[PDB]
């Protein structure tokens, strides 16, 4: 079946019911310092497979973070499809970070599975999802664009219409 | 020419013959059988009667307290009509589980026989069944005429299609 | 006090238990004891539960042909009958009447008395011969009991209360074998059934639709010349099938054992041959005291067919063909409406009318004092 | 399909496939095929001694010895020549085709390969067509036992050439259907004034084939084709042989097809009766 | 006698027909028939197989739906040309072997026989159950060791994928499960992936190409992500190229063939990829069927899982199934240890050379033997006893 | 084997004693009943000058009854006996409970009475002089 | 003209309770359904599931409020309403073929069951054993008994059979009732005595009925005739041959008027002119699938809802069409003005 | 032995048997009406003294022939008046003779019979036919 996150550490804090997993990013936010592999690398390595699956059992909190990034990866591809350069893809992945609803608000069409945020849990959730959106968008820009040259690769653009669990952030 | 008076007669006879009711065997414990088939209780058989249109086309009706057996001698003008009739009656008899009232083999010396139990007159309208048997008698005569013309017609075409090529 | 009695006919197929003075058995369920193969399933399953999950348990019948083969599993089955899920009784404050099947070894007969007093500690126990109960239940002491159940069919001469071991014959054809045969017939009709997997589904088709033909040549003429025998039947999976002449062909195995490769004569010829090997004076008295019992005697037409078949035999091989003397042939094959569980019905009545007596019930006092047995016949 | 095809499809597709692969220079494929034709014919396509570059097509007819008597070998020598070799064990005629050494136009040899059975039959007609042409009247008639219990009699005359089939109807219903088909052949020159004449007899043979053992029967019938110079000449010779020798099977084909159409009629009406019955229910 | 029996396997997509004795069918034609959009001989104006697919003025009709015959008029006409055009068998001189789907009603058996005997006058008929013929075809690769008719059969074709348990030649009909994934569904899903990614394929030949990618380039992978990883890591070594011919312009067109290579056959193991109404992987379906069968026949069924049909021809299909099935059965059978207190269950999926046409091949071998003529129903019996006899065709061959 | 569902009344004991050595030489009969509340076999009636057909009519058709019949049997030889026939009338339609009390009490009554000519009928219609004499031939 | 379709299969038989609030029917199977009326609607209140074959007769003892049933499984049950539930008591009929019809006597102390055993079973309750006893009337019955009706004295009992005869028997059971006072039918009425037998030698006798005062018996046969004998005129037999299809059910509505129904599917009136000694056809009572009658299939039973068989004002018909119709005789007399009862 | 085939049901004492070949129409009687042209009188003559009670098949056939002759001699339009002359019992009897006439059809005696059946049916209703089937002693 589908692919789950195997980075579930004994001392991993939460945010809602998502795991607050560290990332190795240059964007500022409420993530811990991150050696090589993290939840965003795990999400991209797994993306092309998971996106076909409709059903998904949630083994632990780390999977809810994995799901979110997977869904967002599809939102990047929708926007990357029209771009004319790896540089322009970065402009709009910055824009796609700055632009979406959270667990509780009109979905985020998964309010059944995710948990709601008080003041402190709410402002941190906004900012952690933002840091995921900004770092995921950045790494995708390297992966999606072909250097011969500056068009998006059809091997990432062919996934643009496929929806993970038939859910979408747009 | 003499079809319509003959059917009107067969109808009224069926109308009297299909006055059935459910009837438990008085011979075998907790059994239920069409008495016209088993014939083991003589007081329960009604007098057999024939209606005949001529020497070749007739109907025999065998009534009983819970079952009726209509058997039909069909018009068969010539050998080709005979074999079409036999092919066709055989075809419908093979399908006799779908006709709930059709008998798998005809009474000896007839082409096709119906066996209508009290269970059929209970779950269908008895006057519609009568309508059906009269309907059936008409239509198998039409259908044999169709099939007879059909064979003649394709015989012509097959003879020409071969000969026009010499 | 007062109370409290209980009764138990341990069938090969089905356990029928209830209370003295019951008119139907208060519980009927398969005589079954299934262990699981893998990890609300318990370490063991009995009766209804065990039949329900039968595709997941290695299942055992401790009764083979009316006799106990496995005393271990038999204990579990008795724990189930008495235990909460059925009777919920304290065995120690109860009397109990059991039935013993034909030609049971006294080894077994003993061991149960031993089991009942040692392992369950009933205050009162009694053991009745089936054939004698079924006759006592109808105001009879002499006579012939035809018991056809699940495993085997027994023909049991009884004389003034005593069963006769050396005139009691068996036919290794009954309920299971007919269900099994009907599967074969539905197979030849073109339905891909399985003898194991679909035994229960076809058993219910048999119970629901099969009957015994009175005149087989005539039933075959109906089967072959009409569709009046044909019936739809909806299977568990939803599929509908047609059952026709196989309705009477399946139970015909009772009268014609060769139809399922079984040596012997078939119940009517067997019954005739057995009655005929007795005293001239007791022959008369047997022929007018034939009694049916058990589940496989419920097929519509069965008693008529037995009557007819005995007359044909007596005419051909006793009256040597002349029908003028047939009229004198007195013959009674009584088929009570409650004949399916006569052994229980008889035992329930007897355990009731004998409940508050003293010399009847063999006591725990007696067996400890001792010992097995403790029989007073 | 009204007219039955003359050529064998299994021979042609086997060879066309094989020859297409040789013309590309692909690896020679192994082959072993055992199949039939009408009139008890048995074919066999194979590689002799496992040699996969060579493809042998053999044919076996139980009445070849009779065709051989009427110039079968010399006709087959014309048509195939180099391709024709010694017959395989059990068969009468074998063709051999070298995949390393084939013609440019592949379609020519493949067409003639598919006409092996036909070309076996053809000799006996060409023989009698020219008896009539040259005017050699009063020759022996030919008797070909193309089936075990059926016989073709070919006979040359002053002005005409007669071909008589003595065919059998196993099923008794087929006799009566065949009778109706034959009746239209007998009144068949209403369509074509120029076509051959066709005579029919139900049990006993014509005045010609009477006797030297012509089997009389209730399930037998004698169809006689009276061909003329117009049909037997060199310009229309091959066409006539192609029709005339498939005639028996064309007749039986159409009897069986005729019965299959009767079925679709019977399904229609039976289906209607069942609807009418079902409308007799309260629902 | 002298000349071999005719053998016909009629499937949803393809009819395979030829003479008994042969290893492969003489023709494999599409199971369609083209007809007019009536008296005379208009019933005869039709075509079947390939010459019927795109016929200008004719309607192509598919009389066999999901294995089972829908239209008997058209099935009968299809038979006319099978016998007289393609086989060129004098039908009166040949016994016939016809196949039936797993869920074929006994009424259908009669309708079939009626055609063969009443129309074509065949001297003998045998309606074979397909699962039994596949089992026999796999005896070519066992080989003499345990050649038996007890085993689980995966028949996968164009229409329907079934899982059919068989016990001594007798199908266990109550435990048959089917899967909504078949050939056509894979072709359709592969065609989908190509439109999303590739261009240059002429719309007319989108299925044609998808079929060719399916049959010539596709395979079953051990793990999905690792394959996606190979393709993104290497790319040059896993992305193959296919070039077809444009049917109108006759010049070549060529495309990349990538992810669909392994994704297409994956839908057997993750049907949810192309199927909303079904999610259960084939490995689980096979396990479930065998667990529904009787205790004392499961181990035999497990060790003889025979593959039949064209949609089982994918590379590594058998090995993938065996592995996923052994993971389920061993993981389950380890708890029975850790919750106590079982013999290691031997699982074997059989791949063999005759898979593509398993059914037909088995049928050809059966019809070659002497005992086939002994278990065939004759016309004499069909007439004297009646059509009932064709409801049960005796199993034999062990 | 060892069943005495109902015992035999001490008074009935005697009646059967005296009847066993009866000096009178006509046809006579004692008819006996099972008392439900007392659970004992008791006397119902004593009747004198009765043919087999007349005794038949005295019996309940749909209730079991025990009978002891002193019947003057004229043998095939011509010379005469007064055998004490015991007859168990056990009709078919009767209460199961009632049948069990009769069936279970018969053997105790028969040894108590010390009779050896023991018969049983399913219907009173069977109790005739041909039937009684047929059985006595043994 | 008050038709209600309870179902679409037959109603085999039916019975009404005393005050006609509830109707019991067998919907062509092994069970009996009891429907109570609630305002406009009929509502099912009870299922009586004990028979193991089709139920052929149902009768409701009005004062004792006990239902008796008989079926093809050879059995009969007396049903007794215990609290909220009808509980059944098996009656040993001792018959070896199916039961066919069952009617309590007026006195409610016993019921009669006709069967295919060529015998009538007369059952009464034995107070000491708490047990249903039953005696058989055998001769001269030579076939199945299809119908029964009691004389008002609860002793004489009419029967119609497939041997083509209507008979009157004495079902006198000394252990439950006073000896009967003599009737025009006769003075000697021991159990089983044959008081009268019809002279018809053909036509199965489908229904039979006694008059209100019991002097006259009327029956209908399968030769499309209706007949009547009055013991006042030395058992003289009045006969009438019908132009239409056989009748299956009959009842007196006055001492000299009859209502009958059968395979035509509508009720018809017959008047008996005592003086001229002849039966007269009073005409069709049901006046307007394709059928013009209320019932769309044969009427199998007809029963008097009120006024008894002396002055019947309402009567009931059940038929093979699964319909039950109520007929008000005053309403019928308003519609057909040229219609004369008595 | 196969003792099973012997039909023991033949010797059942309870089984039903029909009660009663005790003591036709007159030839010259009918031919006096027939030569005269009085067809209605000829019909009323042939319906006298039907051999219902004899078991002799011959005398029943004798009677059938005689009744059939009258019906054949009629002209189509004349039939209706002759049938309406008969009382209900004559009409019911005519049916019995008509149904017997159907068993022996030629000379377009069958064509006229069907018309006789039509008038008979109007007169006596379907019940006149019911009494043909129901009758145990018949013509
Ligand atoms: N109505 C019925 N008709 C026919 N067969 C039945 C019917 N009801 C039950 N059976 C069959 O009879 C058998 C049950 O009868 P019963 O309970 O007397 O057997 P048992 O007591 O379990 O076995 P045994 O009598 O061998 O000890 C089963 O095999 C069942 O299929
Ligand atoms: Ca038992
Ligand atoms: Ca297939």
């Amino acid at each position: 079946p589908a692919y789950h996150s195997s980075l579930m550490d004994p001392d991993t804090k939460l945010i809602g019911n998502m795991a607050l997993l560290p990332i190795r990013s240059q964007f500022k936010g409420p993530a811990p310092r991150e050696k090589d592999t993290d939840i965003v690398d795990e999400a991209i390595y797994y993306f092309k497979a998971n996106v076909f699956f409709k059903n998904y059992e949630i083994k632990n909190e780390a999977d809810r973070t994995l799901i979110y990034i997977t869904l967002y990866i599809s939102e990047c591809l929708k926007k990357l499809q029209k771009c004319n350069s790896k540089s322009q893809g970065e402009k709009e992945m910055y824009t796609l970070g700055i632009t979406f609803p959270i667990p509780g608000e009109p979905g985020f069409p998964l309010n059944a599975i995710y948990a709601k945020p008080n003041k402190q849990e709410d402002e941190v959730m906004r900012a952690y999802l933002q840091q995921l959106r900004q770092e995921t968008g950045l790494r995708l820009c390297e992966k999606v664009f072909d250097p011969q040259n500056d068009k998006p690769s059809k091997w990432w653009t062919c996934f643009v219409k496929r929806q993970f669990m038939n859910k979408s952030l747009s | 020419a003499t079809l319509r008076p003959y059917l009107s007669a067969v109808r009224a006879t069926l109308q009297a013959a299909l006055c059935l009711e459910n009837f438990s065997s008085q011979v075998v414990e907790r059994h239920n059988k069409p008495e016209v088939e088993v014939r083991s209780s003589k007081e329960l058989l009604l007098q057999p009667v024939t209606i005949s249109r001529n020497e070749k086309e007739k109907v025999l009706i065998e009534g009983s307290i819970n079952s009726v057996r209509v058997s039909i001698a069909v018009k068969q003008a010539d050998e080709i009509e005979k074999i079409l009739c036999h092919k066709f009656m055989r075809f419908m008899m093979m399908r006799a589980e779908n006709f709930f009232i059709l008998r798998r083999k005809p009474v000896e010396g007839y082409d096709i026989s119906f066996l209508i139990t009290n269970f059929h007159t209970e779950q269908m309208y008895k006057h519609k069944l009568v309508d059906f048997v009269i309907h059936f008698m008409e239509e198998i005569d039409k259908e044999i005429s169709e099939m007879k013309l059909s064979v003649n017609a394709r015989a012509r075409i097959v003879a020409e299609e071969f000969l026009k090529n010499f | 006090q007062g109370r409290k009695v209980v009764v138990c006919d341990n069938g090969t197929g089905f356990v029928k238990c209830g209370y003295a003075g019951s008119n139907f058995p208060e519980h009927i369920f398969p005589a079954l004891v299934g262990r699981p193969i893998i990890r609300e399933i318990k370490d063991l399953m009995v009766g209804d539960e065990a039949s329900e999950l039968r595709s997941m348990l290695e299942v055992n019948y401790p009764m083979e042909n009316g006799i106990v083969r496995n005393w271990d599993d038999m204990k579990h089955l008795w724990d189930y009958t008495f235990g909460p899920e059925k009777l919920n009784i304290d065995t120690r404050n109860c009397k109990i009447l059991l039935t013993e099947p034909p030609m049971n070894p006294t080894k077994n007969r003993e061991k149960i008395v031993e089991v009942m007093f040692e392992t369950y500690q009933f205050s009162g126990v009694y053991v009745a011969i089936q054939a004698v109960l079924t006759l006592y239940a109808q105001g009879l002491l002499t006579g012939v009991v035809v018991d056809s159940g699940d495993g085997v069919t027994h023909i049991c001469p009884v004389y003034e209360g005593f069963s006769l071991p050396h005139l009691t014959r068996r036919l290794d054809i009954a309920g299971r074998d007919i269900t099994r045969y009907l599967i074969k017939l539905l197979l030849l009709r073109g339905y891909a059934f399985n003898h194991s997997a679909d035994f229960e589904t076809v058993r219910m088709i048999k119970e629901k639709l099969c009957y015994v033909g009175y005149n087989i040549e005539q039933e075959q003429k109906l089967a072959l010349e009409t569709t009046v025998l044909v019936e739809s039947y909806t299977l568990p999976d939803g599929r509908i099938i047609k059952v026709g002449g196989e309705r009477f062909e399946a139970p015909e195995a009772l009268f014609q054992p060769h139809l399922i490769n079984v040596e012997g004569v078939g119940v009517a010829e067997l019954l005739f041959n057995t009655i005929q090997a007795a005293d001239i004076d007791t022959r008369s008295e047997f022929y007018k005291h034939i009694v049916l019992s058990g589940g496989s005697t419920m097929y519509p037409g069965l008693p008529s067919r037995l009557e007819r078949e005995l007359k044909q035999l007596y005419l051909e091989r006793v009256l040597k063909g002349d029908v003028e003397k047939l009229s004198k042939f007195k013959i009674r094959i009584e088929d009570p409406p409650r004949r399916k569980h006569m052994v229980f019905l008889g035992g329930a009545v007897l355990a009731d009318i004998m409940k508050d007596k003293d010399n009847f019930w063999m006591t725990r006092q007696e067996y400890q004092e001792k010992g097995v047995r403790v029989l007073e016949k | 399909m009204i007219l039955l095809e003359v050529n064998n499809r299994i021979i042609e597709e086997t060879l066309a496939l094989k020859f297409e692969n040789a013309a590309a220079g692909n690896k020679p494929e192994a082959v072993e095929v055992t199949f039939a034709d009408f009139d008890g014919v048995l074919y066999h396509i194979s590689n002799p001694n496992g040699d996969k570059t060579k493809v042998m097509v053999s044919i076996s007819l139980k009445f070849y010895k009779e065709l051989q008597a009427h110039g079968a070998d010399e006709l087959l020598k014309r048509v195939y020549g180099s391709y024709l070799v010694n017959p395989e064990s059990g068969y009468n005629v074998s063709l051999l085709y070298d995949l390393e050494n084939l013609p440019a136009s592949k379609d020519s040899i493949v067409h003639q390969a598919g006409m092996l059975k036909r070309n076996c039959f053809a000799s006996v007609f060409e023989k009698y067509f020219q008896f009539q042409e040259e005017g050699k009247e009063g020759e022996n008639r030919a008797v070909i036992h193309y089936r075990d219990d059926e016989t073709m009699y070919v006979e040359s005359k002053k002005d005409r050439v007669t071909v008589v089939f003595s065919t059998v109807f196993k099923d008794d219903d087929d006799v009566v259907i065949g009778k109706v088909f034959m009746q239209e052949f007998k009144e068949g020159r209403r369509a074509s004034h120029t076509a051959p004449q066709v005579l029919f007899s139900h049990r006993e043979p014509p005045l010609e084939l009477k006797d030297t053992d012509a089997a009389v029967g209730d399930n037998i019938g004698y169809i006689t084709f009276v061909l003329f110079p117009r049909h037997t000449n060199a310009s229309a010779r091959d066409n006539t042989i192609n029709l005339i020798h498939t005639f028996r099977d064309y007749l039986h084909y159409h009897i069986k097809c005729s019965k299959a159409y009767i079925h679709t009629r019977m399904r229609a009406k039976t289906s209607d009766f069942l609807k009418v019955l079902n409308r007799a229910r309260p629902d | 006698g002298r000349l071999p029996a005719c053998v016909v396997d009629c499937g949803t997509g393809y009819t395979k027909l030829g003479y008994a004795g042969n290893t492969e069918p003489q023709f494999i034609i599409p199971s369609c028939i083209a007809i007019k959009e009536m008296k005379g001989v208009d019933d005869l104006d039709f075509f079947i197989g390939d010459e019927a697919i795109e016929k200008p003025t004719y309607a192509t009709k598919w009389p066999i739906r999901h294995g089972i015959v829908e239209d008997w008029d058209l099935m009968e006409r299809f038979m006319e040309q099978v016998i007289f055009k393609y086989l060129r068998a004098e039908p009166e001189d040949h016994y016939f072997l016809l196949t039936e789907p797993p869920l074929n009603t006994p009424e259908n058996r009669e309708y079939t026989a009626e055609i063969m005997f009443e129309s074509f006058n065949v001297p003998g008929l045998y309606i074979a159950v397909q699962a039994v013929l596949a089992l026999a075809a796999s005896w070519t690769s066992r080989q003499v060791g345990e050649r038996t008719l007890t085993g689980t059969v995966i028949d996968s074709g164009d229409g329907v994928t079934h899982v059919i348990p068989v016990a001594e030649g007798y199908v266990i009909g109550s435990c048959i499960k089917h899967i909504p994934i078949a050939g056509r569904d894979i072709t359709y899903f592969i065609q989908q992936l190509l439109r999303d990614r590739e261009v240059g394929i002429p719309p007319e030949q989108s299925l044609e190409t998808a079929k060719a990618v399916k049959e010539r380039y596709s395979y079953v992978c051990p793990d999905l992500v690792k394959e996606f990883n190979k393709y993104d890591t290497d790319g040059s070594k896993w992305i193959k190229q296919y070039t077809g011919i444009n049917a109108i312009s006759k010049k070549e067109f060529s495309i990349d063939v990538g992810y669909e290579r392994f994704l297409g056959p994956e839908i057997f193991f993750h049907p949810e990829f192309a199927n909303p109404d079904f999610t259960q992987p084939i490995s689980e379906v096979v396990d479930e069927v065998i667990q529904n069968c009787p205790i004392d026949v499961r181990r035999p069924l497990y060790k003889n899982i025979v593959l039949s049909g064209g949609s089982t021809m994918f590379r590594d299909f058998g090995r993938r199934l065996q592995r996923d099935l052994k993971r389920t059965v061993d993981a389950r059978l380890k708890l029975s240890e850790e919750l106590s207190g079982p013999k290691p269950i031997d699982v074997q999926v059989i791949t063999h050379h005759m898979q593509r046409y398993a059914v037909w091949f088995g049928g050809s071998m059966l019809a070659s033997t002497p005992e086939f003529y002994q278990v065939c129903h004759t016309k004499k019996d069909y007439e004297e006893i009646g059509p009932s006899i064709c409801r049960h065709n005796p199993v034999f061959g062990v | 084997d060892s069943l005495v569902v109902c015992e035999v009344d001490p008074e009935l004991k005697e009646t059967l004693r005296k009847f066993r050595f009866r000096k009178e030489t006509n046809n006579a009969a004692i008819i006996m009943k099972v008392d439900k509340d007392r659970q004992m076999v008791v006397l119902e009636d004593e009747l004198q000058n009765i043919s087999p057909e007349e005794l038949k009519l005295e019996l309940p058709e749909r209730q079991p009854r025990f009978v002891v019949y002193s019947y003057k049997y004229v043998h095939d030889d011509g010379r005469v006996s007064y055998p004490l026939c015991f007859i168990f009338s056990s009709p078919v339609g009767c209460k199961p409970e009632q049948q069990m009390m009769y069936a279970g009490s018969k053997n105790r009554l028969v040894q108590t009475a010390e009779l050896t000519k023991v018969f049983e009928i399913r219907t009173t219609d069977d109790l005739t002089e041909t039937w009684l004499k047929e059985k006595l031939a043994f | 003209m008050a038709y209600h379709s309870f179902l679409v299969e037959p109603i085999s038989c039916h019975a009404w309770n005393k005050d006609r609030t509830q109707i019991a029917i067998c919907p062509n199977n092994h069970e009996v359904h009891i429907y109570e009326k609630s305002g406009n609607k009929w509502v099912q209140v009870h299922e009586l599931k004990e028979h193991n074959g089709q139920v052929t007769g149902i009768d409701w003892a009005p004062d004792s409020n006990r239902i008796v049933t008989c079926g093809t499984d050879r059995n009969a049950y007396v049903w007794t309403l215990k609290g909220r539930t009808w509980k059944p008591t098996l009656v040993i009929l001792r018959i070896n073929r199916a039961a066919r019809c069952v009617r309590w006597a007026p006195n409610e102390k016993k019921f009669a069951v006709g069967s295919g055993s060529r015998v009538i079973s007369i059952c009464y309750f034995e107070q000491e054993n708490d047990w249903w006893v039953c005696k058989h009337i055998k001769k001269p019955i030579r076939s199945t008994v299809l119908s029964l009706d009691w004389h008002p004295n609860s002793v004489l009992l009419a029967a119609g059979s497939c041997d083509f005869k209507c008979r009157i028997f004495s079902a006198y059971i000394k252990e439950v009732e006073e000896r009967p006072a003599p009737t025009p039918w006769g003075s000697k009425m021991p159990f089983g005595e044959l008081m009268f037998e019809s002279s018809s030698s053909c036509g199965w006798v489908h229904g039979v009925c006694f008059s209100a005062n019991g002097s006259r018996v009327a029956w209908v046969s399968h030769d499309s005739t209706v007949c009547l004998a009055d013991a006042d005129k030395k058992m003289a037999v009045a006969t009438l041959a019908s132009e239409t299809l056989p009748l299956l059910a009959v009842t007196f509505i006055t001492e000299s008027s009859l209502v009958a129904a059968g395979h035509d599917c509508f009720p018809v009136l017959f008047t008996y002119d005592s003086a001229a000694g002849k039966l007269s056809f009073g005409g069709r009572l049901d006046v307007p699938a394709g059928l013009d009658s209320l019932h769309k299939n044969s009427v199998s039973q007809i029963s008097v809802l009120s006024g008894g068989k002396a002055k019947c004002s309402q009567f009931c018909t059940t038929g093979m069409d699964g319909g039950m119709s109520i007929w008000d005789v005053r309403s019928l007399e308003s519609a057909l003005k040229d219609l004369k009862i008595v | 032995a196969r003792f099973r085939k012997v039909d023991v049901g033949e010797y059942d004492e309870n089984k039903f048997v029909d009660e009663e070949g005790d003591g036709g129409p007159d030839e010259g009687e009918v031919d006096s009406c027939l030569r005269q042209g009085n067809m209605t009188a000829a019909l009323q003559a042939a319906l006298k003294n039907p051999p219902i009670n004899t078991k002799s098949q011959a005398v029943k056939d004798r009677a059938g022939s005689i009744v059939l002759k009258v019906l054949i001699s009629f002209k189509a339009n004349d039939i209706e008046k002759a049938v309406q002359s008969l009382d209900k019992n004559g009409v019911d009897l005519l049916m019995k003779y008509i149904y017997k006439g159907f068993e022996s059809p030629s000379d377009n005696s069958s064509a006229v019979l069907l018309q006789w059946h039509e008038k008979a049916l109007a007169a006596g209703g379907v019940g006149s036919i019911v009494r043909v089937l129901t009758a145990r002693k018949t013509v």
